[PDB]
RNA sequence: CCCGCAGAAGAAGCACCGGCUAACUCCGUGCCAGCAGCCGCGGUAAUACGGAGGGUGCAAGCGUUAAUCGGAAUUACUGGGCGUAAAGCGCACGCAGGCGGUUUGUUAAGUCAGAUGUGAAAUCCCCGGGCUCAACCUGGGAACUGCAUCUGAUACUGGCAA
RNA sequence: UAGCUAGUAGGUGGGGUAACGGCUCACCUAGGCGACGAUCCCUAGCUGGUCUGAGAGGAUGACCAGCCACACUGGAACUGA
RNA sequence: UACGUCG
């Protein structure tokens, strides 16, 4: 299959694009301490499905802008 | 809060052998059941009991070889505030093998001795020394 | 490089007869042994703990004629190596060449010895060994060549070498003069009075 | 173009040739793909001397791979056994 | 086969009226070379009065330790006032190496090749103490066993 | 000292600078010497002490001890500085390198005679 | 590299000796000259200064200086503390954060097990081999404590539902 | 050093490159980054490794090897795979 | 100064 990731929507305003917060959950090379970590990407979407708040699934494409080597593949669980 | 009920239950019986305690009460559920009957199989109790229906009440029947007591020391080590998961050769042994150290691994809650040969590590959840 | 120097003075610091002038005679006799190391030597030391594992490490030196660089590099060789490490340590010393050819009877002293294995008058396994440190392997044949064979020191000293005890862990044969280095020599095969933990706390310090 | 060729590695008067496959642009003992055998033109008169892949080299030889005159002297040398 | 060494010798002082007065304090430790070690404090005008009454005490107030083949069994961390001290059995690790202090009750006690570490506090009255309260609580697999059924 | 106090900020031990600012830390340096001096110790001590005080060749103008019995150095007298504190002085912080670039070895002297710069006596 | 020649013949210094720290006396100096890493020596009999005799440690080196780590559990993750030694905010409320009683079901993210790809070669380690040995060179392995993917396990932690 | 950013963040279309891409331009949207430390300031080639350490770490990255950058200083392209 | 012990 493909390598995807899952993360929620931080912001929404940008004419079609999204940008998707990823929390990592990882332990502290010295204290031994499993500690969340963040990443945050900025994800297209064609036709701008998905709005703040929400869940979605995500994978790395072609560069489509600057940054932006990110596309949605599903989105999940959107309940305000 | 109480949010360690296993070191709570380490601590009841350190306190149980300082106190030349016969037996020890306490909260009950099925990770306590599961240490217990880890301890009941390795000697350091000599018994435990679960008891009541809506709310269950642990009872460990402590044991003293001679005036002295037999469990040594109990240590918690994976705590809440940091938990530790060790592999099947990081799987630690406690004085030198005379003393065990209760892993919680998939199969179930083993001891170092039982959970190294059983070929899988897991987490480290206290030392009985 | 090495000592060269009064011989009888590091046998007379250290206590005992360190075998440094095992030569024609018996038992010392003229050393005045025990009683004056220097000029103040009438003194008791009182020593220290580091005096006796240091005294300890310079009496086994002294004994077998090697300097602190090379003794040290030994130490890290038995260290490595699995076991006993003073045991590994010994063994280290006691396949020396030199030691060897002491052992065998060859040399009355271990500095003749080194002077036989130094001036190309020894071969081990039919090849001639110049080096007073090579590493003897056990099942080897060391041998005197056809030159230095039937000159009178080597003759004079197996005349010496049956006042002395006949060690286990080899061949002597003194009619060919040659021997056979058969297998490492135990700990319990060799001197019963140096304290090698007292030279592995010396340098694991 | 890659290159099966020699390396040297040994000490001074006393040289070691690794044979490897590098991209031949390199420098001789910098950077290679694989090392493939080795070539002691002492090492004594004992058993070996060499020793040499010879199905990766044939493997590469397949690629497109050129062999220096040395490697081609080797294989000429330890022919199938020898 | 008594197998006696002093550690440590002090001068004390008093501060009487007339002036100081000058008292010497000894810290030995005896043993057999085979569990059975003791160690005694002793003090006195002199300096050879306090090694006797410290070897006189040492001799009695003399404690067993439950020893393996040559050495230690299992780590164990003594304490005593300021003074924390670790040993690791080294099951043949060659040599008694530890501090000053500890060298010497470990040496006595018949122990040949532990490794130690003293931290802490290392004052030689309290270093032993720290290292006999240590052997003491340290239990052998025929102890462990006889405790737990087996 | 709790494991969530040092992932917000870990442990730091401070650097423990330099006795000697012999610049770029260089075994020795050069100097002139710009003057001669001897100065009086602390308390418990009582002593004139032959102190010259030096314009490095890399700026900084030090004052640096000069060790043995007597020496020939007269404010231009370039010399070889060397990194060692004299405690009894209050801010010498060096010493001149006997027997180097204009600093002769020590007159008369036959022990520890490789530290004053001395050579060894035909004999 | 091998053989022959002549003759012990061409071939030993450097630091230290009060305690720490192995190794001691005499003479000169007399708060001076000077020594010193710290403690501190020297104001007339100085084992601490300078010399000599003697000894100790290293050795074609030996000392000093600079720099790093160790010792230093004196930044403590392993592995420290906070009544009085330095150290509990003047006291609370509370967001982000950290942690979270108990039972069942599901998931399997953390966790664990196995597999695969990779983690360059050299270096470190192990077993061998070649230089007379050693340093050195070298064959094979181990290791590279990691990351990614796939396959599983589901006790603990997390997610979800009750 | 608590705010930084207007080709800036994204979109559409044109151009450009060997190739995706604000890479570039016109227009439209008003975003983007930031206390999980942006921006500014000081320092610094990076790594395999080396030294020390029982270890975890700490320091360092001379030789050897991999990668990057530079070629008196600042800039530019031409030829060419 | 200064504390180091026998037939």
């Amino acid at each position: 299959k493909i390598r995807t990731l899952q993360g929620r929507v931080v912001s929404d305003k940008m004419e079609k694009s999204i940008v998707v917060a990823i929390e990592r959950f990882v332990k502290h090379p010295i204290y031994g301490k499993f500690i969340k970590r963040t990443t945050k990407l900025h994800v297209h979407d064609e036709n701008n499905e998905c709005g703040i708040g929400d869940v979605v699934e995500i994978r790395e494409c072609r560069p489509l802008s600057k940054t932006k080597s990110w596309t949605l593949v599903r989105v999940v669980e959107k309940a305000v | 809060s109480m949010q360690d009920p296993i070191a709570d239950m380490l601590t009841r019986i350190r306190n149980g052998q300082a106190a030349n305690k016969a037996a020890v009460t306490m909260p009950s559920s099925k990770l306590k059941v599961a240490i217990a009957n880890v301890l009941k199989e390795e000697g350091f109790i000599e018994d435990f009991k679960v008891e009541g229906d809506t709310k269950p009440e642990l009872e460990l029947t402590l044991k003293y070889f001679q005036g002295k007591a037999v469990v040594e020391s109990i240590q918690r080590v994976s705590r809440p505030g940091l938990r530790i998961y060790k592999r099947k050769d990081e799987l630690p042994k406690v004085m030198a093998g005379l003393g065990i150290a209760v892993v919680s691994t998939s199969k179930g809650v083993m001891t170092d001795r039982a959970a190294r040969q059983a070929g899988l590590g897991g987490e480290i959840i206290c030392y009985v020394a | 490089a090495r000592y060269l120097g009064p011989k009888l003075k590091l046998s007379r610091r250290e206590g005992t007869d360190l075998f440094l002038k095992s030569g024609v005679r018996a038992i010392d006799t003229k050393c005045k042994i025990e009683q004056a190391p220097g000029q103040h030597g009438a003194r008791k030391p009182r020593l220290s703990d580091y005096g006796v594992q240091l005294r300890e490490k310079q009496k086994v030196r002294r004994i077998y004629g090697v300097l602190e660089r090379q003794f040290r590099n030994y130490y890290k060789e038995a260290a490595r190596l699995k076991g006993n490490t003073g045991e590994n340590l010994l063994a280290l010393l006691e396949g020396r060449l030199d030691n060897v050819v002491y052992r065998m009877g060859f040399g009355a002293t271990r500095a003749e010895a080194r002077q036989l294995v130094s001036h190309k008058a020894i071969m081990v396994n039919g090849r001639v060994v110049n080096i007073a440190s090579y590493q003897v392997s056990p099942n080897d044949v060391v041998s005197i060549r056809e030159k230095a064979k039937k000159q009178s020191r080597v003759k004079a000293a197996l005349e010496l070498a049956e006042q002395r005890e006949k060690p286990t862990w080899l061949e002597v044969d003194a009619g060919k003069m040659e021997g056979t280095f058969k297998r490492k020599p135990e700990r319990s095969d060799l001197s019963a009075d140096i304290n090698e933990h007292l030279i592995v706390e010396l340098y694991s310090k | 173009m890659v290159t099966i060729r020699l390396a040297r590695h040994g000490a001074k008067k006393r040289p070691f040739y690794q044979v490897v496959v590098a991209d031949s642009r390199n420098a001789r003992n910098g950077r290679f793909i694989e090392r493939v055998g080795f070539f002691n033109p002492i090492a004594s008169e004992k058993e070996e001397g060499t020793r040499l892949d010879l199905d990766r080299i044939a493997h590469w030889v397949g690629q497109g791979a050129t062999i220096s005159d040395r490697v081609a002297a080797l294989i000429k040398e330890v022919n199938k056994a020898a | 086969e008594l197998q006696e060494k002093l550690i440590a010798v002090n001068r004390v002082s008093k501060t009487v009226k007339g002036g100081r007065i000058f008292s010497f304090t000894a810290l030995t430790v005896v043993g057999d070379g085979n569990g059975r070690v003791g160690f005694g404090y002793g003090k006195a005008r002199e300096v050879p009065a306090a090694i006797q009454k410290a070897m006189e005490k040492a001799r009695r107030n003399m404690i067993n330790v439950a020893l393996n083949n040559g050495t230690l069994q299992h780590p164990v961390k003594g304490v005593h006032t300021g003074s924390r001290v670790f040993m690791q059995p080294a099951s043949e690790g060659t040599g008694i190496i530890a501090g000053g202090a500890m060298r010497a009750v470990l040496e006595v006690a018949g122990v040949h090749n532990v490794l130690a570490k003293a931290y802490g506090s290392t004052n030689p009255i309290n270093v032993v103490r720290a290292t006999i309260d240590g052997l003491e609580n340290m239990n052998s697999p025929e102890m462990v066993a006889a405790k737990r059924g087996k | 000292a709790t494991v969530n106090q040092l992932v917000r900020k870990p442990r730091a031990r401070k650097v423990a600078k330099s006795n000697v600012p012999a610049l770029e830390a260089c075994p020795q340096k050069r100097g002139v010497c710009t003057r001669v001096y001897t100065t009086t110790p602390k308390k418990p001590n009582s002593a004139l002490r032959k102190v010259c005080r030096v314009r490095l060749t890399n700026g900084f103008e030090v004052t640096s001890y000069i060790g043995g019995e007597g020496h020939n150095l007269q404010e231009h007298s370039v010399i070889l500085i060397r990194g060692g504190r004299v405690k009894d002085l209050p801010g010498v912080r060096y010493h001149t390198v006997r027997g180097a670039l204009d600093c002769s070895g020590v007159k008369d002297r036959k022990q520890a005679r490789s530290k004053y710069g001395v050579k060894r006596p035909k004999a």
